[PDB]
């Protein structure tokens, strides 16, 4: 249905929906066209309406028009009745969960009761026109007439400004909307008051044809302005046939009611709809052998909706009222509980977690209680604005300027917001303020003639963006100077991503409108497959292929990743509701038992377990470890990881202290001592270890300028316009560079041929097809690495060292052979956990919900850590308090360690340093610390940036853990 | 079978009842009159008397698996 | 198994339990025969055990002994897992929860533990006999020797007594048992050692015969004394029938590996089991159209019981715990958590509720915490036994006298309660005691040379019982000199219950040992005819039907009762697991509307709407009630009714307050407070009610004797031996009645028939072929009423007046059609929770937990009564202070009423006075207030009284509510 915007496809009724005016409150004025049946006029001119209007005939006998066009009736589900003979009260009740109080003797209604806190109520004159419209108790809206039955002004009753003034002639239709942002739009009819061609406030028109006679007659052949939006439309019968200006012929097949069954499309998808003869569907077939099957209770209710080769939903309603029930697939069962007039209640979660909530007297949600924290209040005013919310502890203050807007935020911390708007919305400009004198982070914002951001100000740059009266967004300029340009083809979709530089990216779509085949910068190709149901079953690369598959349930089932060798052999099993835990492949494997609640109880990955229990409320204690280890959680208020103990009696409890925006303040145990302190825009100045000191201080374009560490160090940093790092001012060691301002390097000694560096610093690159570099050529060593299927590696050679990294299903490193010895991995989720190198297993705590690394626990001692804002592990001490492990990154992390008693593998975040090519990993990808970029692309290829080579613009307050 | 020995507790249940009948007996006759002792089953009345109860005395009476709660189901 | 004997019906096996020492702490010492391989001699004779025995062959190979006689199994579910080869460690650890810890090199069997609080502890010598027998850390029982390795003697190893003799002869075999009690059996076995002859200690003898030759013979002709139990065995091989001493002939079929798959009863009904050769069920057959079907997992468990047309009760387990969950037919889920060491944690009940268990450093329980109160706290001194319990505040304090056995219990009220015992248990005396130096309520008991009871000395009376050496209660002798006999025919079946008085009542059976079939005192006859499941679908009276009919559920969903006319048409509409939420009649309709969690907030009568609302967990408050009104109730600690609000602002709120013992003591709403006292054994003696006093003085047979009202009242009462109304003065009107013993008047102006009176005062009554009276001559005026099928009035005429009682589905009264006008009701549940008679809505309030009314709200007024301590409102006054209505009741409660301000048909309990037919209605029928019985018999034939039509032995401290 609706194939076109202003086309209705169950017959040739021509059916257009426009919004006037959108109060931020929630009030909406829309208004409909209704072509059938255009020979009526409601004073708004020939078929229209204004949503508000809706006429009764008698008591409660027909009529009842809606702003488109007990007494029990069951195809629709209304509930009119009779309240009292008095005055007459008609209450229809629809089943869209609507209501409309009409009255007697004064021609109008009330009580249009669309949800919980949405209201209407209307005030007419003594004739058939409303005058004034009030949401809940104020009026909003005030209607002006020119003294003949026709609207012309409408105001909001508070300050004197037009809002929608409607401009007449002497044929009885308006020619003109002049809506509140300011648009105006053009109408023009035919003899028969039927609509031919309408005209948009940026130029596009949208031209109409009718072929039939009367009332009842077809609309056909709705183009655009330059052929842009063609649609030829048929009518055989009972058959409806519609095609687009790219030869995509849709076809639906209906009854004579008005229902849909029969749905095919012009490239082979074809559903299916069964009816009970009643207006109720009962089979639902797809364009696969899986079908659908409802099953109602009295009064419908839609009870159980089985699907094929699966499990059931089970809907479970005690009354008129919403969804009280809900039994997950897999097992899982939830309730609810409603009173007689709405006002939820407490109501438990899938697992074990309930919400309790509590309104005001008004019926507003006040507050909503969790177990064991995360707690919502909210307080509002005499009026219906909001004044205070709190999450866990916030209490944010809102301030007003006796209008429906917000001009002021303030925070607990001594810094607040700062809003400026115009005579309309589209708000201007946002400041934030401090407990001192000064301005930090001012943006700005720009508007064209129309109601379009032209420019946006920012204290790094300024980004500008032009349109074709279209909305399309076809030229970005960028602050430094670069554009980006867009092609759009037919039906407004991009083509081109055509840069300053040359370089282009094509995009490509089948005749179902899904991506098919993108042009890469290189040169690439592809070209993105799909089945009659919609997924992706094989990616077709011009080298290698994937060939997805899956199991009737929706879920991938098996890999068959190569590129007819190396066969990588994954493979999955999900249940009816998630949950596969049956990660294996040819090298790993790994299996999740479960609780009888729902809930994750041992992680065996191959030979290993680790075991994990839970509390009643829902939180993760007591995690157990492998070789007699076990450790402790301990929360606070709110739900935060307050205290963190050990087996050992010989080692003493972490604690954490957190500061009153939630974060990270202070870190402590037993003498070592972590303090962190924020100016209050949410960025690291200052850092204590209990004995050291780090200061940073930034610039006027908000980057890190200066940082002072008290060990003898002192070094600044000078960046370009864009962000790239130019120069590194240390003691005496200075050091400069140069990029294109696109991510490449920019020298007299480099080399770049679309977009990967050919030679740097004496050192030769040499690339595959695929685009990952595969021979190194240094100063007298020769390197070679062979990729997988993957783009993974698997063996690198040409130093006098082979070594081979094993994978697993998910695509971690678990297993290295090294000539050492052998390397084993233990990770939890997306981390590294645990490491064992055949001489005692050493286990990694970091911080509660970042990467950043805190402690290390092996040869029955711990160790902690001293990381900077970065993440980066920079010295590392022993309970006693001497100086156990030191490093130093110059510019890009290369170590310098002169100092080392226990081997300390961790990097900036996540990574891991391979002693034998020097080389960091965080999840997926190998970066190069000598170098300063990765040394592969990633499988985003352009919904992840502009380069496929790039780590980040500075290393110094940008981070990229688990890869891409 | 019957055939064993009634302590006192097995008595003093016995005694302070009006049915004067043994108890293989008794929950026969109960059995067979659900014609008026079918009631509003599914909810739980707030008057400690039931329909099969009857005549009962006025004084008050606090004579004294055991611990746990008796889940519904149990094989 | 089980027929007669213990002897199993699989094989010819004998197999008989005896018990030795059954102590209160919790210690048994059964023994067995276990006829076959009875060869051995354990240190008892020819096949004795003592359920101590569990040796070991080897270390560890599948080797255990009992007197019922890793390495996971399948079959049985035992793992015994090796700890340590020094000290052989095998930890039995069976599937129904057992423990054996057996050592070697010594022959020792430690750690028998049955389950959490259940231990063992044994202490042998230096050869293999053991003579300590502790139960967790007391010596409790020790064994001795007579220089030939046969036990002899067994104390308790706490004082020197003989509690145990086994008496041995000269053909190495026990002759005696002379147990605890003293009860002495003797044996007599065959040349081939084989029991015989059992003679039982009161007289019994049973002859056991023998078919086959060695040690697996066949046991058949086991016969009693006096042909009481002949039962009669043949076997075919795998099947095997029984039959009784009543031509009652059993089949059952085993199978090779010793299994049930069919059970034919003589009667035709049949059972059908099926397994899938692995050990464990999966289909169930049951006689009718239904069947079950099993569904296990891994290691069993039975995760599923699903049975045909219905639900499962999906049960489960962690990894191998006990039941946590439990997905009941309804739909409710009800969890749980155990530790690694028993000890249950928190466990969700079934809408809302939360237990917390908490226990001490041993294994016992401390605090059992609910929500809302409901707290119970257990002391523990330095040995096992209880010394305090608190359950709701009362802190009831125990007592021992230096032994096992309780001595006294200390309430926190004054009352102080001495146990008398004597050398063996089976406590003798029970006398209680309070602050002052009195006494009261002092029982005593008798035992005969057995271990039965002979006399009970009660305060009322003293009651005599006579055995005919089989323990059946062959006589009864009540107090005044009457006896009652009891006769019992083949297989112990009661027959006839002659009585003292000529009458009769004759009793039943069919093939099935089912009652079918009962004979009246008065000469009536049933047939009661089951279905092939075992419930009653026609009750056949003698002048009645009913024709039950289910709905292949267990459920009733049709009563059709009728007599020729009047039929009744009843309906339900039970769902899976009871909740009919339906019940249609010819008159009036109710329905009901659950909630998600299983809250009955709709009690919709007829036209009538009721709700109620729930809390969090599971209290009942704001109930709304029709005619727009609506309370509210609020509840204090311990879960108890506190204070009872109204939605009126000039309704004051009801305030109650509960003393230590947990009673309601005093209650007050603005200017009205009621306030009651105990003396301490619980009952009423004192009651205030700020301006009016009322006392009681007993008797010394502890009953009501004097009451004195302050208004110039001061009534005497005298009963007679059984407590019937015997002299009567309330001021100086001194009345005489007179009883034959069982509620029939013995004066000079009745005729009694066979257990009815015929004329009372002039008035003579006459009753039908059914039992109940339809006509009624007084002085000049007749009263004829009609009656249904369902033994109910419905319409009762002949005084100038036709009176129309329309009832509901259930039997309560909804509609009185009358010549005044019309009156309805609406009950709640078991109470009247309003009515309207054509004026007004007037509801009623009671006791929060009894059927004592407390006050009437109507015509926006609220009026409290003033109920003594039967429960019945003799004054009614209103919110100022004035007396408004006032009554009197004699001798059994008559209108006396002297000022009639507002229409107060309240009676003693639950009843209704009618003005048309001067009865009362209390549920279900008709009662004579100037009689002072009813007019129609019980639907209980004689598990309801010893009269048909006896209200209560005196009208003083005995009530009858529901009717019946």
């Amino acid at each position: 249905e609706k194939a076109g915007d202003p086309v209705s496809l169950v017959t040739g009724e021509e059916i257009l929906t426009l919004n006037d005016v959108e109060l931020p409150n929630g009030f909406v004025w829309s208004r409909t066209y209704r072509s059938s049946k255009a020979s009526r006029n409601q004073g708004l001119g020939y078929g229209w309406r204004h949503a508000f209007q809706f006429e009764l005939k008698e008591v409660t006998d027909e009529k009842h028009n809606v702003t488109s066009w007990t007494s029990y009736q069951v195809y629709v589900g209304a509930s009119c009745h009779f309240l009292n003979p008095n005055i007459r009260i008609v209450t229809l009740s629809s089943g869209d969960q609507y209501r409309f109080e009409l009255v007697e003797d004064i021609w109008l209604l009330k009580q249009v009761r669309n949800g919980i806190f949405s209201t209407f109520q209307l005030r007419y004159s003594r004739n058939h026109r409303l005058i004034e419209v009030a949401h809940n108790k104020r009026p909003v809206l005030e209607c002006q007439y020119d003294k003949q039955g026709r609207l012309v002004e409408l105001l909001n009753a508070k300050t004197e400004q037009v809002l929608t003034t409607y401009i007449y002639d002497e044929q009885d239709d308006l020619v003109g909307a002049t809506n509140d942002l300011g648009l105006t739009e053009r109408y023009e009819y035919q003899d028969q008051h039927l609509i031919a061609k309408r005209v948009r406030p940026t130029g596009f028109t949208h031209y109409f044809e009718w072929s039939g006679e009367g009332s009842s007659a077809k609309c056909i052949r709705n183009f655009g302005d330059s052929g842009i939006y063609d649609y030829r439309f048929h009518y055989e019968g009972a058959k409806s046939s519609y095609s687009d200006s790219l030869d995509n012929e849709w076809t639906f097949i209906h009854d004579e009611q008005g229902h849909l069954l029969e749905k095919s499309s012009p490239t082979g998808r074809t559903w299916q709809w069964h009816y009970d003869h009643l207006g109720r569907k009962e089979k639902a077939v797809f364009p696969d052998n899986s079908t659908t099957q409802y099953q109602y209770n009295q009064q419908g209710q839609l009870i159980s909706k089985l699907h094929s080769s699966g499990a059931q939903i089970q809907y479970g309603y005690d009354s008129l009222g919403k969804l009280v029930k809900t039994v997950s697939p897999d097992g899982d069962l939830e309730k609810a509980y409603y009173n007689s007039l709405g006002q939820r209640v407490w109501d438990i979660d899938a697992l074990g977690c309930v919400t309790e909530y509590e309104y005001d007297k008004h019926g507003q949600v006040v507050k909503r209680e969790s177990e064991d924290g995360k707690k919502s209040r909210w307080w509002w005013d005499k009026q219906q604005r909001l004044v205070a919310h709190e999450v866990d502890g916030t209490l944010l203050r809102y301030s007003y300027g006796a209008t429906d807007l917000v001009n002021g935020i303030a925070y607990p911390d001594g810094c607040v917001a700062q809003i400026s708007y115009d005579d309309y919305g589209r708000r201007t400009s946002i400041r934030y303020f401090n407990d001192e004198d000064k301005v930090g982070y001012s943006e700005e914002y720009a508007y064209d003639e129309f109601s379009r951001v032209a420019q946006i100000q920012t204290p790094e740059g300024v980004t500008s963006y032009q349109w074709g009266a279209l909305a399309q967004q076809e030229a970005v300029i960028f602050p430094d100077g670069s554009h980006i340009s867009y092609e759009y083809d037919q039906q407004r979709n991009l083509t081109k991503l055509v840069r300053s530089d040359g370089l282009a990216f094509e995009f490509w779509y089948d005749s179902e409108g899904l991506l098919s085949g993108t042009v890469g910068f290189d040169g690439l190709h592809s070209q993105f497959k799909y089945d009659s149901m919609g997924r992706i079953i094989r990616k077709d690369v011009a080298d290698r292929t994937v060939l997805y598959s899956y199991d009737d349930a929706g879920f991938l089932q098996h890999i068959k990743a190569g590129n007819g060798k190396n066969i990588v052999e994954n493979h999955f099993n999900y249940t009816l509701g998630g949950r596969l835990t049956l990660a294996s492949n040819r090298h790993q494997t790994l299996q999740y038992q479960y609780s009888s609640f729902g809930h994750l109880t041992k992680r065996i990955q191959g030979q290993f377990e680790i075991g994990e229990e839970f509390n009643r409320v829902g939180q993760r204690v007591s995690q157990t470890l492998p070789d007699k280890t076990s450790f402790n959680f301990s929360y606070d208020t709110n739900g935060r990881l307050s205290e963190i103990r050990f087996s050992d009696d010989s080692l003493p409890k972490i604690e954490f202290q957190y500061d009153v925006m939630g974060r990270l303040s202070v870190t402590e145990t037993e003498s070592f001592r972590e303090s962190k302190l924020y100016d209050g825009v949410g960025r690291l100045v200052e850092q204590q270890w209990s004995g050291r000191e780090k200061k940073y201080i930034y610039n006027a374009q908000n980057r890190i300028s200066s940082i002072l560490d008290n060990t003898a160090g002192a070094t600044h940093y000078q960046y370009d316009t864009l962000g790239y790092v130019t120069k590194v001012s240390e003691a005496g060691s200075t050091s400069t560079f140069e990029s294109d301002s696109f991510g490449n390097p920019a020298l007299a000694d480099s080399k770049v041929m679309s977009d990967r560096i050919e030679a740097y610093a004496g050192v030769r690159y040499k690339y595959d097809q695929q685009g990952n570099q595969v021979k190194r050529e240094g100063d007298g060593t020769v390197q070679k690495r062979v990729f997988d299927a993957l783009s993974q590696l698997v063996e690198v050679h040409g130093d006098s060292s082979i070594s081979h990294y094993e994978y697993d299903a998910l695509g971690r490193r678990t297993k290295k052979i090294t000539q050492n010895g052998i390397t084993e991995f233990l990770w939890e989720g997306e981390r590294l956990l645990g490491e064992r190198t055949a001489d005692g297993f050493r286990w990694y705590l970091y911080q509660p919900e970042t990467y950043i690394p805190l402690a290390v626990l092996e040869n029955g001692s711990i160790y902690l850590y001293e990381c900077d804002q970065v993440g980066k592990p920079e010295r590392l001490k022993d309970s006693a308090g001497n100086i156990v492990w030191s490093a130093s990154y110059d510019v890009h992390g290369f170590a310098s360690i002169d100092v080392e008693e226990v081997r300390n593998p961790l990097r900036f975040q996540g990574q891991y340093f391979d002693q034998e090519t020097n080389l960091h990993y965080n999840l997926a990808r190998y970066y190069d610390p000598k170098l300063g970029r990765f040394i592969q692309q990633d499988p985003i290829s352009i919904a992840g940036g502009i380069n496929h080579y790039q780590y980040a613009v500075n290393p110094i307050q940008w981070i990229d853990p688990t890869g891409f | 079978c019957e055939e064993g020995l009634k302590r006192l507790q097995q008595m003093l249940a016995e005694y302070q009842a009006q049915s004067d009948v043994p108890q293989e007996v008794c929950d026969q006759i109960l059995e067979a009159a659900k014609e008026s002792s079918v009631g509003e089953d599914g909810v739980r009345s707030q008057v400690k008397i039931r329909k099969p109860n009857g005549k009962n005395n006025i004084r008050y009476e606090y004579d004294l698996i055991t611990f746990y709660r008796h889940i519904n189901y149990s094989d």
